[PDB]
């Protein structure tokens, strides 16, 4: 059978390891043919018999006015049936599912393209220098910020028997070729050569745009260890499922238009399209072709001026007959119309059932948007524009970073400032005190000694509506979450919203038979965004740390221990720069990027109790046990 | 447990988890208390039945709602019409779930609803009424509990002790009834009684309650599951209905009555063929003829009823019998279609999807 | 019913400079490939590491006998022949009591080649760990090993070497009840 990719990948590591340059470029080659093999077999049955069995719908079966139950009945089975067979097909072609499923990090490491790294180096050891200079470019392309992979082709460009047409891409797709091919074509004014590159762009992106579609129905993502308390019905169930795949359906159009040469995606990719197809056309002198695109185009933007003045301008040119005459492409329609209805049919879901979904589409109509969504929009919107005009107003008065982007209302009464960025040494930084009396203290204290230690907000609340611990208390954490939340967006001075990404209340206790000679640090100084490390002193945003997080705060319940106090250190991860005392109500708040290593030290005889809060900026990314939270607060105090 | 029962106006000072009344009431029992445990073990019941009222009040609309007919361009695409349409009635779901009281509660796990399902709450129950001079009641759950277990020798032995003590032996009292039960049971005696009218009226009475309680328990039986695989979309959501098809299988023969210690066969082709008998003896072929065809429908291979329906086709002009009146009734081509497409459902799952590794131990 | 068993391997333990006996583990292929391949290749040694002269490192009385380690022996090592770790497949089988073997993890999709053998029935650990076999023969063998003095690491003074490990093809496969031992 077809071996999975990674145990050749491990296989190529290990003769790589030890030299044998043979076996490396054998396994390499072997695992780069497999993965390929595989997408293709999957792509090509799904395809083919989604294909085969359509879904049919019965619009003659008109169900009975009196005898509801059983028409339901009839029409859940009738949809079930075909579902089944589908699935029954599904398994027939597949064969072995644990071929296809393989870890985050093999993932990773083939988008890195690392295979071609081991392959030009067993290249150039074997003297094959042709593939040497083909892997070699490969690599480079994938990535763009290497310096000693530029080395490597200069001197394979100096030394002789590479061509200047042997540079070959392995590993880009096609669409994405032609395209900027045909741009650069077209930049040195020659129109000739422009059009059949930028129409064969469009058609593999079609192509591609089909094919990628076809890719998404994939296992359910449950949130860690949340499939144990997973107790959604049928067609809950089914519903999340098809959302989370209607979501990963409508990723796709910002993942066929980017590149990693470049650091963001392309910027309106098919109305790019078209435009340069247009000006291309008018400039060879195709006039009908012009006419037809200007059209295709609009019906994406209809209040592009400049567009209108072309469009009225080759209508004059042209007979008012001839331009009234042609239309737009189907395709383009065809795509709008599916797109426009899966875009409804996830707003309606994120405003019903609390889904976030961003728009990969800047062409959107208004009109998809239901009214309760539009309002938060235009909150949002405005709460932008006030903030830059305060931040204007600091500057038309006046290090500019550490007056411009903090100092804020600090809304709730009570509170106080303890400590300032510039007391503490660095940038982003502030300790608040009193943001809670000792009511709160001591009401959560007993939440989490009751039962026990992180426990989450949601689950604090299920158990009290068993009956374990209390709900007041659980209404509490709640709301000096929600609080500590909105103090930190307001002091910052952060103008888009602040989401939530993780919290839990946690107890850590000393146990004086282990602290004979622990001489050893309880914890390590790290960051929190990316993976400090301990000889570059340099860390890197990749997926097995969380990239994502933004913002940190830490809450403290009580000062009754000794040490485990909280301290700020450089990335040497020796000098320490700035410690504070745990007491009563006293907030850390310190953005979670790399300018802010931190280290707790080893607590003593005592107790000490904390809650640690992480905030985003990015509403994908968000707490996704929030929603059921807020929906538990909502039924169980407000009826 | 059951006379003081109301959906609609529930006592709220009662209102707590099932398995925290459970729990108590097998604390009490444990502990030689009797009342208390009695109390509790009731409370639980009549939780539990009004776990089941909601639900079914929760499925009675959301399920059985029109849909509003979607714009033009929507027609093209079959699958967004579908899934569009599971969207709306699991919005309609979740919004209706939060009202009820019954739902408000924490729930109970997978086991302790399994447990309930098997009516074992009945043996402490009646054990706890015979320590408390509660003699009826104490027959009454063991005949309740012993119908639905039937191989059971401990309470098989309750039962003979129980019937051997003088003055219990009238008071034989199922304490999990239903109406459409005891609606056969009068017809049945009015229909032995020689009496056709009344038999007649309890029959065309007991038919609906029949369909409407086999509707809402196959409704019923869509629930949640245990996760334990990871697979693609059609092929996870391809099992969760393997598992609901195996439990709505058994709702037909789950609501079948039960006299004389066996379950009555053919409990709608009985009825058909009770019917057909007493509006034969009436002469009212206007009525008799459907039910001879519903009867045919069901039990294809039968000899009297197709006698008697090559007899109504031959005198058809005399009667003023018109040719649609040879018709099957619409309710019992509703039951057909449903448990056929189940049963053929079943047969095709149980070949392609099911997997194939496990064996018989020998 | 039951899971079908597809191959067996053995083990041979050395409780110090005595030997014991001989455990013959039962796998199911056709339930959990891609771990019951894993164990094998590291049984059977085709790319030279593997099991053999490994040792057994916590040995924790009355819950279970933890090793699998080899390339460093204090717990903090130990690579499959997937890179190094490979995600959790699916939790089919549970412990159903002594004699159960899974595969340890440390977090979430975190398996690598370190097993354990179940001694009591732990409900607990259902739905976070992998099961992928049964102690077919040898219980007492498994026993004995269990009972070694320790100090309060969980260590054994005396050290438990794997001496010899092999595979044992099986031409039928069959099912075993899902019970004790
Ligand atoms: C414009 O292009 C189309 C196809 O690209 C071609 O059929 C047509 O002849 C062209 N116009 C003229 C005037 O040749
Ligand atoms: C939590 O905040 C809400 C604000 O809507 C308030 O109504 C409620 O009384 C608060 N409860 C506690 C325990 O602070
Ligand atoms: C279902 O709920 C709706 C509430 O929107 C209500 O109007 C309707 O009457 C309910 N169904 C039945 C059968 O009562
Ligand atoms: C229901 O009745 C029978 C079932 O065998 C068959 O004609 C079909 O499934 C249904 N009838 C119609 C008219 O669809
Ligand atoms: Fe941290």
């Amino acid at each position: 059978g077809m071996v999975t990719p990674d145990l050749l990948f491990a296989e190529g590591t290990a003769a790589y390891a030890r030299g044998d340059w043979p076996g490396v470029v054998l396994s390499m080659e072997r695992a780069l043919r497999s993965r390929a093999a595989l997408r293709a077999l999957r792509l090509r049955c799904r395809t083919q018999c989604a294909a085969d069995f359509p879904w049919e719908l019965d619009p003659d079966w008109s169900p009975s006015p009196a005898q509801a139950s059983g028409a339901a009945a009839l029409r859940d089975l009738s949809f079930f049936g075909g579902l089944l067979r589908r699935a029954a097909c599904l398994r027939r072609c597949l064969g072995p599912p644990a071929a296809h499923s393989l870890s985050e990090e093999m993932e990773l490491e083939f988008r890195k393209r690392s295979p071609y790294n081991y392959l030009q180096v067993a290249y150039f050891k074997i003297n094959k220098l042709e593939k040497a200079v083909a892997a070699a470019h490969t690599f480079f392309v994938g990535n763009p910020e290497h310096m000693e992979m530029q080395q490597n082709l200069d001197y394979y460009q100096t030394m002789s028997g590479v061509k200047e047409a042997d540079f070959k891409d392995l590993e880009t797709q096609p669409h994405m070729q032609e395209f900027r091919l045909g741009v650069r074509l077209y930049s040195e004014e020659q129109p000739q050569e422009a059009v059949p590159h930028l129409e064969a762009a469009l058609q593999e992106y079609f192509v591609a745009y089909e094919e990628c579609r076809a890719l998404c129905e994939g296992p359910y993502d449950y949130d860690g260890y949340n499939y144990l308390e997973y107790n959604a019905d049928l067609f809950q169930a089914i519903t999340d499922h098809y959302i989370q795949v209607l979501n990963c359906k409508q990723n796709c159009v910002t993942e066929l238009a980017s590149h990693p040469s470049r650091e963001k995606p392309f910027e309106d990719f098919l109305p790019s399209h078209y435009n340069y197809l247009q000006f291309a056309y008018y400039n060879i002198g195709n006039y009908t072709q012009a006419v037809e695109c200007a059209k295709t185009y609009l019906l994406f933007f209809p209040n592009d001026e400049v567009m209108n003045q072309n469009l009225a301008y080759y209508a004059a040119m042209l007979g008012e007959e001839h331009t009234r005459s042609i239309g737009p492409r189907e395709s383009a329609k065809e795509y709008r119309q599916r797109s426009l209805l899966e875009k409804e049919l996830l707003f309606f879901a994120y405003d019903v059932f609390g889904i976030p979904f961003v728009d990969p589409d800047s062409w959107t109509p208004e009109e998809v948007i239901p009214k309760r969504l539009q309002e938060k929009q235009k909150s949002e919107r405005e709460t932008a524009v006030r903030i830059s005009q305060e931040i204007g107003n600091l500057m038309k008065e006046i290090d500019v970073s550490r007056l411009t982007r903090e100092g804020g209302p600090l809304l709730y009464e009570g509170i106080s400032l303890t400590m300032n960025s510039k007391l503490l040494n660095g940038s982003q930084r502030v300790v608040m005190d009193g943001v809670i009396s000792d009511h709160e203290c001591q009401e959560l204290q007993r939440l989490t000694n009751v039962a026990a230690y992180g426990v989450t907000v949601f689950k604090a609340l299920k158990l009290g509506q068993e009956g374990k611990v209390p709900l007041q208390s659980a209404h509490l954490y709640y709301n000096v979450t929600e609080k500590v939340r909105r103090i930190m967006e307001s002091y910052f001075r952060l103008d888009t919203p602040l989401y939530f990404s993780y919290s839990h209340l946690v107890c850590r206790t000393a146990i004086e038979e282990v602290q004979a000679e622990r001489k050893d640090d309880s914890h390590p100084v790290h960051v929190d965004n990316c993976i400090l490390n301990a000889e570059t002193l340099v860390c890197v945003k990749e997926p097995p740390a969380y990239t994502f997080r933004d913002y940190s705060a830490i809450l403290y319940l009580n000062g009754d221990f000794d040490g485990g106090n909280f301290y700020f250190t450089e990335l040497d991860a020796k000098t320490v720069t700035a410690e504070v005392q745990p007491q009563c109500g006293r907030a850390v708040g310190f953005s979670s990027g790399t300018e802010n290593p931190h280290g707790v030290k080893a607590v003593t005889r005592g107790q000490r109790c904390a809650i640690a809060l992480w905030f985003t900026l990015d509403p994908r990314h968000s707490e996704r046990d929030r929603v059921q939270a807020d929906d538990l607060v909502k039924m169980l105090f407000s009826p | 447990q059951y006379e003081r029962y109301s959906f609609r106006s529930f006592p709220r000072d009662e209102l707590m988890p099932l398995e925290s009344a459970y729990r108590h009431a097998l604390d009490k029992y444990s502990g030689e208390h009797w009342a208390e445990s009695v109390g509790y073990l009731e409370i639980s019941l009549r939780l539990h039945r009004l776990l089941r009222d909601s639900e079914a009040f929760c499925h009675r609309n959301c399920s059985a709602a029109p849909q509003p007919e979607p714009a033009a361009g929507l027609a093209s695409y079959p699958e967004l019409r579908l899934f569009g349409g599971l969207l709306r009635r699991a919005h309609c779901l979740k919004r209706c779930k939060q009202g009820l009281p019954a739902f408000r509660q924490s729930q109970p796990s997978r086991e302790v609803l399994a447990d309930f399902q098997r009516r074992e709450p009945y043996k402490f129950l009646q054990f706890a009424y015979f320590k408390a001079n509660n003699l009826p009641k104490a027959i009454a759950a063991a005949h309740t509990f012993l119908l639905k277990h039937p191989d059971d020798e401990m309470m098989k032995r309750n039962m003979a002790y129980y019937k051997s003590l003088p003055g219990a032996e009238d008071y034989i009292k199922d304490l999990e009834t239903k109406s459409y039960e005891s609606l056969f049971i009068r017809a049945v005696r009015a229909y032995n009684g020689e009496n056709w009218r009344t038999s007649i009226t309890d029959m065309e009475l007991a038919l609906p309650d029949f369909f409407k309680a086999f509707y809402e328990c196959l409704a019923a039986c869509e629930g949640s599951r245990e996760i334990k695989d990871f697979k693609d979309f059609y092929l996870s959501i391809a099992d969760h209905y393997v598992e609901v098809l195996e439990c709505k299988i058994q709702c037909e023969e789950n609501l079948t009555p039960v006299i004389g210690g066996y379950p009555v066969e053919k409990f709608v082709a009985t009825m058909y063929h009770y019917l057909q008998f007493a509006y034969y003896k009436l002469n009212d072929l206007k009525n008799a003829a459907p039910c001879a065809v519903s009867y045919l429908l069901f039990d294809q291979n039968d000899k009297v009823m197709q006698q008697n329906l090559v007899y109504y086709q031959y005198h058809r002009d005399t009667w003023g019998l018109s040719d649609e009146h040879f018709q099957p009734r619409p309710e019992a081509v509703q039951f057909f279609n449903v448990t056929t497409l189940q049963k053929e459902l079943y047969d095709f799952a149980k070949e392609n999807i099911m997997d194939d590794d496990e064996g018989e131990v020998v | 019913k039951g899971p079908k068993v597809t191959v067996k391997v053995y083990f041979d333990l050395r409780i110090g400079d005595e030997d014991v006996g001989r455990v013959i583990f039962g796998l199911f292929g056709k339930t959990v490939p891609k771990t019951v391949d894993n164990f094998v290749a590291l049984a059977t040694g085709e790319k030279g590491f593997g099991y053999k002269n490994s040792k057994f490192h916590r040995v924790i009385k009355d819950f279970m006998i933890q090793g699998g380690d080899f390339t460093r022996g204090d717990g903090t090592g130990g690579k499959s022949i997937y890179g190094e770790r490979f995600p959790d497949e699916n939790f089919k089988l549970k412990h159903y009591g002594p004699g159960w073997v899974s595969m340890a993890n440390a977090g979430k999709d975190t398996n690598g080649s370190q097993f354990f053998i179940t001694t009591v029935k732990t409900a607990w650990l259902d739905g976070k760990h992998v099961v992928f076999g049964k102690v077919l023969e040898g219980m007492e063998v498994v026993r004995k090993v269990e009972s070694t003095k320790t100090d309060s690491r969980d260590k054994p003074l005396k050290d438990v070497i794997i001496a010899d490990c092999g595979k044992i093809e099986v031409e039928k496969p069959f099912a075993i009840a899902k019970e004790a031992a």
